[PDB]
């Protein structure tokens, strides 16, 4: 009953604490310019259908209501009230006053990277020839437009990348975005997957509007399975509008006046879920995969992931690369961090050989790998 | 019992066929709270994610108990592993 | 590859069915065996009496010669076939060569039969792993083990069947070079191994020894009872 | 998933046809044998007790195999004919080789190796037949054996057939006997077991089958007994049910 | 009643003849002429049954050409094992508890 | 797909042979080195248990009185091939009163390194290193599962064989000596093994033309290891 | 007597939950606003005191701004407060999100710490070192330049206490916490995968260092290959959205994820890579050494006659979950409560051990190695 005492008088003094506050409970840039702005007007932006001759007599739609027959107000520039220009239309005078920019959609401006994340070309080691081919794709036509002219050849404006998960696609993406110099655009695939009817098609329209504003810009796709390459359709009749958006993407993408000075990198873990309406070259010109580096690349990824962590100055990476039969830079970096955790399990200043030995154990030999214990000799 | 008995002897309908989904106890547990003494009854392993969500609503981490579920069918071995 | 059939390698270089036929051994009853210096010893656990039969026919420890002893794990029918063929082979070795059969010969035969059995078209692998204990050349005790792959592999002590890592860990944490045998130490080592069994019910213990010149001696579970009592006495002396 | 043929192993490793041969045992005729000295008996259930048969065979499950051994049977029927011919031929070849009757355990292991020859190889159907053994020797007396499609054989004193006979083995354990070698006691026990396990109401004697094996002076006669003693055994057991309802 | 047999010994003839000489509120129902890929529209059928049999006089409802379990947009994991089985057990769920007193005559053929 | 020893690839190739060359990689390492003074050879055992008796694990076996061997990967395919090599060299000495030279031995082995055929069994999963002293002095030889047999001056096999070859090409040249090559091998060994180098891990096998007999070093190997 | 204390504590906590300007300048704010305020969408801001908006019906107007707070706080993409007279731009909307943000936010630590489960403290030690160490003691990560792990998968046989581990880590924390049963995405809504995802992780970034806790999505690892002949629904697209949200671009920040599954091989191996999800933890049928601890916890505050030994039951059979032990410890108590008795004898535990263990039934060997 001592606990009764404890909790009871605790909560009782807490009740007192509540009773404490319960009993202790007892314009120049903002106000005098308001009524001046109250005679303004709620006049609507629009979008113009056509121009008649010799007069405006403009017909117009806003979004949803109808198709609006309007005038212009007298203080306009009557030249550029043409089609494709959103303009402002009155609620009493029904006449055009002020033009507006088009439907810019500044969530499509939101997929541009707007920054330069640092992952250096000296960090993506192991694939010195795949990244060499992608360097030929990216760096060379944007810097030396001679040898295409001086030999008479075409740029690979599309490069798909495929391979296992963990491999370096992301690194190559942000690596060329580290040394870019151009307008680099990330593309979330589900920025096309909006709710309503015929809008991701217009998202592809917004993409090509941003594209043909400028020069040498960089659209980067990733995870195009979200966009999709499966024309999966029989007598069930379910999900098909994303395929409409994607066929719109193919239409505005390639064939009948394609992009121009635009270099697009794509990525997928699933190449066998693609559409052969993008597998065709002319659209995608280098199907560059990556593979697991043998030992030199795995020692190299050891060098990159251990140059900036406290280790012994006696350890090698030959034997550790050996005990990675099949592994990636993600798994290697997990080994580095895991041996660091083992260094926190002791109280060290650096890491040793056996630290990374047991980290290789934890990563690969304590992978799940099913089922599970391989205890046999038969080999040694 | 004089208690908010409930019969959910229907079937794993709507899920993505003419409607949204979330059809076993998804909002039904919100109302098992809203009618705090209650008993739930079902005939019944059949679809493979909805029932799992709603296990994890019913299993331990739910609320004040006395809110019981009665599943009553024959032939045990036709069911899942949870 | 796939787990079908025995002839295909994995994409990363394995045979699935060799690793997989070891699992039936890995999921069998336990049987250990050590060598003393003059007396060899082994025994099985899990008598598993079902209250209503005889058990003199279910014996997992038999012999091929007057010098050699058997044990196995896994499933018992392959043990019956392999033992039947081993008797014939041991007698045929006795037919030409007039020696008492060396243990290394019969283990090479069993492993060779097992591997040429595994190589062929659709012959199901023998899901056993035998323990072949004997002392022939100047009474030198030897014990070899097998594998579904067919690898005879000479040891000094052994543990197979269910949970063999713990049992072999007990032989690792016991296994003293001193002294010597000393048959008493070998007997007490069997007592400590059977006390270190996965269950150690006290009545499911079956052990048989050979003093490298005699034949097999099947014990009586009262001598073993006093053995368990003195093991408990030494365990009390630890306190 | 890992179904296809009898070979090769499953990834744990278990077997496919072995378990399924056991589940092919479970839907068959129910047999048992009893613990008895100075004699041993067999019980058997008549499949297809329909009124338009002949019963001129005197034995549908028992097969007097050598002279002093018979065997009951359970499972797929015509495989058992294949097995009984071969078994008779094995024991008779043994007698040809030695002029001594077969001491029954090497007979059992010979048949187990025959069955195991179709367990290992591929691709053949394993024999889905378990079957009993009664017999006599010079070395142990009266014996009882249980063959299994794996090739395992267990020497029992009170045996087991499939899904109809687990409750029978439960009754054999809860009603375990030892010391009483009297054949009539074992017959009353068998009557009690088949009364419980078979669903034949009041145990019509046409639906049962009883064969015994006694040692008479140097002969080891096998008594495939007639029907009148079965009738009065049923009357004996129902009078003992009247003794059991003296408790009301 | 569960009528069955050979196709043309008077199943549909007898049902339509009871419809000819009906007394109560008959409703002619073909099992799958108005199933609308709702795997469990048989529940909405029995909703109509319930509320229309007590909305009318007790309504006698024969279900012809019994196909109302297997519709054409079977769509689940195994080959409509649990789909056909779920609409069967659903049919059972709205078979056991009518009222024993909701006067609806249900017949299959 | 690829499934089967009787189907090529659209671009090559087997895909059973390739999976055998994959199956090499799991074995323990070994290093043999040709020197005009003689052939030396080394291996790692990877001892698991203290009960695992070290002299019973075979890596170096004896083919002839002057022809050694080493195995890799699968054990029992190696046991078969060793048995056959012993039988056939003995057959050569039978019908010729002389020693079958090491190239002819390995031709006799790779006559059925690929005689794999289950009808009209599987391909073997072992790499072999052959050393011997023919009339042409010492010889060092390397075969594969596919029977594609070649001479090698200093070949390394099995696990971690790439860096073994690289650091071997660092140290090797044509005019090496014996003891220098021995320590040059075991340096690479205790760079590619994981445990401490001691008396029980590795084993040497050296054959000389004047020391044809006893292609082995027994616990003077302790004295060799302690000299590093 | 303590029940009065607990009831008073709960009701005073509710009282505290009920315990949740300008005399004329605030009235001018009340006329800086039209009282039926509204929610709009800025497209552009031409900064000359009148802006262009967008509505949920789609009528877009030059509407003047009426700033009390800094009017340059709100942006295109941030909503506004428009009137119904001239839809006048009123002012400060602190950035609000979906209703489905407070739904997934547990506000309590209703259960207790590692002193609740019985004995797994090698991998409990792992999740300790991977959440409790980076949060509370973040020394060595900076002090050896090594980044902490991010993802933790719970798996194994069910009822091991995956839920118990979840709520245990939900106790011992000062970082903010979120509770997501991640399979909730069964709609007939195209898109709508990324809406919950982007808003969840934006909220997670805006508040604090946090754990973002996904729970039981082992069904949703849809094989990463297709759906068969015609499939594509949305589910692959939604999991790929979550994948790109996790280990794409846009640096992860101080956000943690712990995940739990029952079956594990049916997952999506595009997620299980390290970096994307770092740790994997086995929760097997434990031992016969911490079963003593699970019985110890489950016999902490119950009336047990100490004559009986639970180690007899532990010696009986060896493979069952700790949830089975809880079921036994309650069920034998009910068997004791058959007839108004004080404590529990052995045979209630025997009948309860038999009663709960009606689970595994197969069949027919093995059993027959043998
Ligand atoms: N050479 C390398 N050096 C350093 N890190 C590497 C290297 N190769 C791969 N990585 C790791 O792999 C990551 C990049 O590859 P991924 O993240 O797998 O691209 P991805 O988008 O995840 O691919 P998927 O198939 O969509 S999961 C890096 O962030 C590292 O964790």
């Amino acid at each position: 009953q001592v606990e009764d005492d404890i909790q009871q008088l605790l909560k009782k003094i807490n009740e007192l604490t509540g009773i404490k506050e319960s009993d202790t409970g007892l314009l120049a840039a903002d106000k005098q310019t308001l009524q001046s702005e109250q005679p303004l007007q709620v006049a609507r932006c629009t979008k113009i259908i056509n121009a008649d001759s010799e007069d405006p007599k403009y017909i117009i739609n806003v979004k949803q209501f109808a198709k609006f027959v309007v005038d212009l107000s007298d203080q306009v520039a009557p030249t550029d009230i043409e089609e494709g220009m959103r303009v402002g239309v009155d609620r009493n005078k029904y006449q055009i006053h002020i033009p507006l920019p088009p439907k810019i959609d500044p969530t499509v401006t939101m997929m541009q990277v707007e920054e330069k994340p640092d992952v250096t070309y000296s960090d993506v080691g192991g694939c010195k020839e795949q990244i060499e081919k992608l360097r030929e794709v990216v760096e060379t036509p944007l810097l030396h437009p001679e040898r295409f002219v001086n030999l008479g050849i075409e740029p690979p404006k599309g490069v798909l990348l495929f391979g296992p998960p963990g491999t370096g696609k992301t690194l190559c993406a942000r690596a060329v975005a580290n040394r870019t110099d151009a307008c680099f655009i990330r593309v979330i695939g589900s920025e096309l997957v909006q709710k309503y009817v015929g809008e991701g098609a217009r998202m592809v329209r917004e993409l090509f509007e941003m594209a043909r504003t400028k020069k040498a810009c960089l659209i980067f796709f990733d995870e195009i399975d979200a966009i999709g390459g499966a024309r999966f359709d029989d007598g069930a009749g379910g999900d098909n509008e994303v395929q409409r958006t994607m066929l719109e993407l193919i239409n505005q993408l390639d064939g009948f006046d394609p992009r121009g000075n635009i270099k697009v990198l794509m990525a997928t873990n699933r190449p066998d879920t693609l559409d052969p309406a993008l597998m065709r070259p002319g659209r995608l010109d280098r199907k560059i995969e990556f593979s697991l580096p043998d030992l030199e690349g795995r020692t190299h990824i050891f060098k990159i992931h251990a140059r900036s962590m406290s280790v012994e100055r006696d350890i090698r990476f030959e034997l550790l690369a050996r005990l990675c039969p099949n592994s990636t830079g993600a798994e290697i970096r997990s080994v580095c961090t895991e041996a660091g955790m083992f260094a926190i399990r002791a109280r060290r200043k650096i890491a040793t050989e056996k630290d990374f030995l047991e980290a290789v154990n934890k990563v690969i030999k304590s992978y799940a790998k099913f089922s599970a214990t391989p205890r046999y000799m038969t080999y040694n | 019992t004089d208690c908010t008995f409930i019969r959910v002897s229907g079937s794993e309908l709507v899920q993505k066929f003419i409607g949204e989904g979330a059809r076993m106890v998804r909002e039904l547990f919100v109302m098992a709270r809203e009618h705090a003494p209650s008993i739930i009854f079902m005939d019944e392993s059949e679809v493979q994610r909805t029932m799992l969500e709603l296990l994890n609503q019913l299993d331990g981490f739910e609320a004040t108990k006395n809110i019981k579920v009665i599943m009553a069918t024959n032939r045990i071995d036709i069911l899942d592993s949870a | 590859s796939y787990d079908r059939a025995i002839t295909v390698f994995s994409p990363d270089g394995h045979l699935f069915q060799v690793e997989y036929a070891q699992e039936a051994v890995k999921k069998g009853s336990t049987a250990v065996g050590v060598r003393g210096r003059d007396i060899v010893v082994l025994g099985v656990e899990k008598k598993s009496v079902a209250k209503l039969q005889d058990e003199r026919t279910v014996r997992k420890i038999c012999a091929l010669d007057d010098n050699v002893c058997m044990a196995f794990a896994g499933l018992t029918a392959d043990a019956r076939i392999v033992i039947n063929r081993a008797r014939v082979e041991c007698q045929s070795h006795r037919l030409t060569v007039e020696d008492p059969v060396t243990v290394e010969y019969i283990t090479r035969y069993i492993a060779s039969l097992k591997q040429r059995y595994t190589q062929s078209n659709g012959r199901r692998p023998f899901g056993i792993s035998a323990l072949i204990v004997g002392f022939d050349f100047d009474g030198t005790p030897r014990l070899y083990q097998t594998d579904p792959s067919g690898t005879y592999h000479a040891w000094k002590a052994n543990a197979i069947g269910r949970g063999a890592k713990s049992v072999r860990e007990f032989l690792e944490k016991n296994y003293t070079d001193e002294a010597i045998e000393t048959d008493d130490l070998t007997i007490k080592l069997v007592i400590k191994a059977l006390l270190e069994v996965v269950q150690s019910g006290g009545k499911n213990i079956e052990l048989a020894v050979m003093r490298r010149d005699q034949s097999l001696k099947i014990l009586n579970p009262e001598e073993i009872e006093k053995y368990v009592a003195e093991i408990e006495k030494e365990k009390e002396e630890n306190e | 998933r890992y179904d296809s043929r009898t070979t090769i192993f499953s990834p744990e490793g278990r077997l496919y046809q072995v378990e399924y041969a056991m589940e092919a045992i479970g839907h068959a005729g129910t047999c048992l044998g009893i613990l008895a000295n100075d004699g041993v008996l067999l019980a058997a259930e008549r499949r297809n007790i329909h009124k338009l048969l002949d019963e001129v065979f005197f034995s549908e499950k028992i097969y007097k195999l050598n002279e002093d051994m018979a065997c009951s049977v359970a499972g797929i029927t015509s495989d058992a004919n294949v097995l009984t011919n071969e078994l008779r031929l094995i024991a008779q070849r043994y007698l040809l080789q030695y002029q001594e009757p077969i001491p029954c355990e090497q007979l059992v292991t010979a048949l187990c190796d025959i069955k195991q020859a179709y367990t290992q190889f591929g691709g053949k159907r394993p024999f889905g037949v378990s079957l009993l053994y009664i017999g006599w020797d010079k070395h142990y007396g009266f014996q009882l054996y249980q063959s299994d499609p794996s090739g395992n054989y267990g020497g029992w004193k009170a045996t087991c057939i499939g899904n109809n006979s687990a409750a029978a083995v439960s009754m054999l354990k809860q009603d375990y006997k030892e010391g009483e070698m009297t054949l009539k006691s074992a017959l009353a026990l068998a009557i009690k077991v088949l009364n419980k396990t078979m669903d034949v109401s009041k145990l019509s004697a046409e639906k049962v089958e009883i064969a015994t094996l006694t040692r008479e002076n140097g002969k080891t006669v096998i008594r495939v007994l007639k029907q009148k003693e079965v009738e009065q055994l049923i009357k004996k057991h129902e009078e003992e049910e009247a003794k059991a309802e003296r408790e009301k | 009643v569960l009528m069955y047999g050979p196709p043309g010994c008077g199943k549909t003839m007898l049902a339509k003849a009871v419809a000819h000489h009906t007394t109560a509120a008959f409703i002619r129902v073909v099992g799958s002429e108005f199933v609308q890929k709702y795997l469990g529209e048989g529940p909405r059928m029995v909703r109509d049954v319930f509320r229309l049999a007590k909305e009318n006089a007790p309504a006698i409802i024969f279900i012809d050409e019994i196909d109302a379990i297997a519709t054409k947009r079977f769509d689940a994991q195994t080959g409509a094992d649990r789909e056909v089985q779920r609409i069967l057990l659903e049919l059972l769920n709205q078979m056991d508890g009518f009222d024993q007193n909701v006067n609806v005559k249900v017949i299959m053929a | 797909y690829d499934r089967g020893v009787n189907t090529f690839s659209p671009e090559g190739r087997l895909f059973q042979v390739e999976y055998a060359i994959e199956a090499i990689k799991l074995g323990s390492t070994a290093i043999g080195i040709q020197t005009s003074e003689g052939v030396c050879l080394a291996v790692e055992k990877r001892i698991t248990s203290p009960l695992m008796e070290p002299s019973s694990i075979e890596k170096i076996v004896e083919i002839d009185a002057h022809i050694g061997c080493a195995m890799s990967g699968l054990i029992a395919d190696a046991k078969t091939l060793i048995d056959k090599a012993r039988v056939e060299t003995q057959n050569h000495w039978f019908t010729y009163n002389e020693t079958m030279t090491v190239e002819s031995v390995t031709q006799a082995v790779s006559n059925l390194a690929l005689q794999f055929g289950e009808e009209d069994s599987r391909p073997f999963g072992v790499a072999l290193l052959f050393g011997g002293v023919d009339e042409k002095g010492p010889q060092l030889f390397h075969m594969d599962p596919s029977g594609t047999f070649v001479q090698c001056d200093a070949r390394a096999i099995g696990s971690a064989s790439e860096g073994a070859q690289s650091s071997l090409q660092e140290v090797y040249h044509k005019s090496m000596t014996l003891k220098e090559a021995i320590k040059s091998s075991l340096i690479i060994l205790k760079q590619v093994m994981e445990e401490k180098l001691n008396a029980t891990n590795i084993e040497l096998a050296t054959v000389q033309p004047g020391q044809n007999f006893h292609m082995f070093t027994k616990e003077e190997l302790e004295e060799v290891i302690k000299d590093i | 007597l303590e029940r009065i204390k607990d009831y008073l504590l709960m009701e005073e906590e509710f009282i505290r939950n009920q315990e949740q300007k300008q005399e004329e300048e605030r009235s001018k704010v009340d006329d800086l606003r039209g009282t039926p305020m509204s929610v709009g969408t800025l497209e552009e801001i031409i900064d000359d005191n009148h802006a262009i908006v967008s509505t949920s019906v789609g009528s877009e107007h030059y509407v003047s701004i009426l700033s009390f707070v800094d009017k340059d706080l709100l942006e295109p993409g941030c909503s506004v407060l428009l009137n119904h007279k001239v839809h006048a731009v009123i002012g400060v909307l602190m950035d609000d999100t979906d209703p489905l943000v407070t739904v997934m936010k547990v506000e309590k630590a209703p259960q207790e710490t590692y002193a609740d489960i019985g004995g797994l403290d090698n991998q409990i030690q792992e999740i300790k070192e991977s959440v409790e160490l980076p949060l509370t003691h973040p020394e060595y990560y900076e002090e050896m330049g090594i980044k902490p792990p991010k993802g933790v998968i719970l798996y194994g046989p069910p009822g091991t206490g995956k839920t118990l581990l979840a709520k245990a880590v939900a106790n011992q924390t000062s970082a903010t916490f979120l509770r997501v049963v991640g399979s909730e995405l069964i709609q007939k809504y195209l898109g709508d995968g990324p809406k919950l995802v982007r808003e969840l992780f934006r909220v997670a970034e805006e508040h604090a260092p946090s754990i973002v806790f996904i729970d039981e999505i082992d069904a949703i690892g849809t094989k990463r290959y297709d759906s068969n002949s015609g499939g594509e629904r949305e589910i692959q697209r939604t999991m790929l959205e979550l994948l790109n949200q996790l280990d794409g671009f846009d640096s992860r920040g101080d956000v943690k994820v712990i995940m739990a599954t029952n079956r594990i091989e049916t997952l999506d191996p595009a997620l299980i890579r390290p970096g994307r999800i770092d740790r994997k933890i086995e929760f097997p049928l434990p031992d016969e050494k911490t079963k003593k601890r699970i019985f110890q916890i489950h016999t902490s505050r119950m009336t047990l006659a100490d004559d009986v030994t639970l180690d007899d039951l532990i010696m009986a059979k060896d493979d069952l979950s700790g949830a089975d032990i809880k079921a036994i410890c309650t069920e034998a108590g009910l068997m004791a409560l058959r007839e108004r008795r004080m404590k529990v004898t052995n045979e209630d535990f025997k009948k309860s051990k038999e009663n709960v263990l009606y689970k595994k039934q197969e069949g027919t060997p093995e059993g027959l190695y043998l």
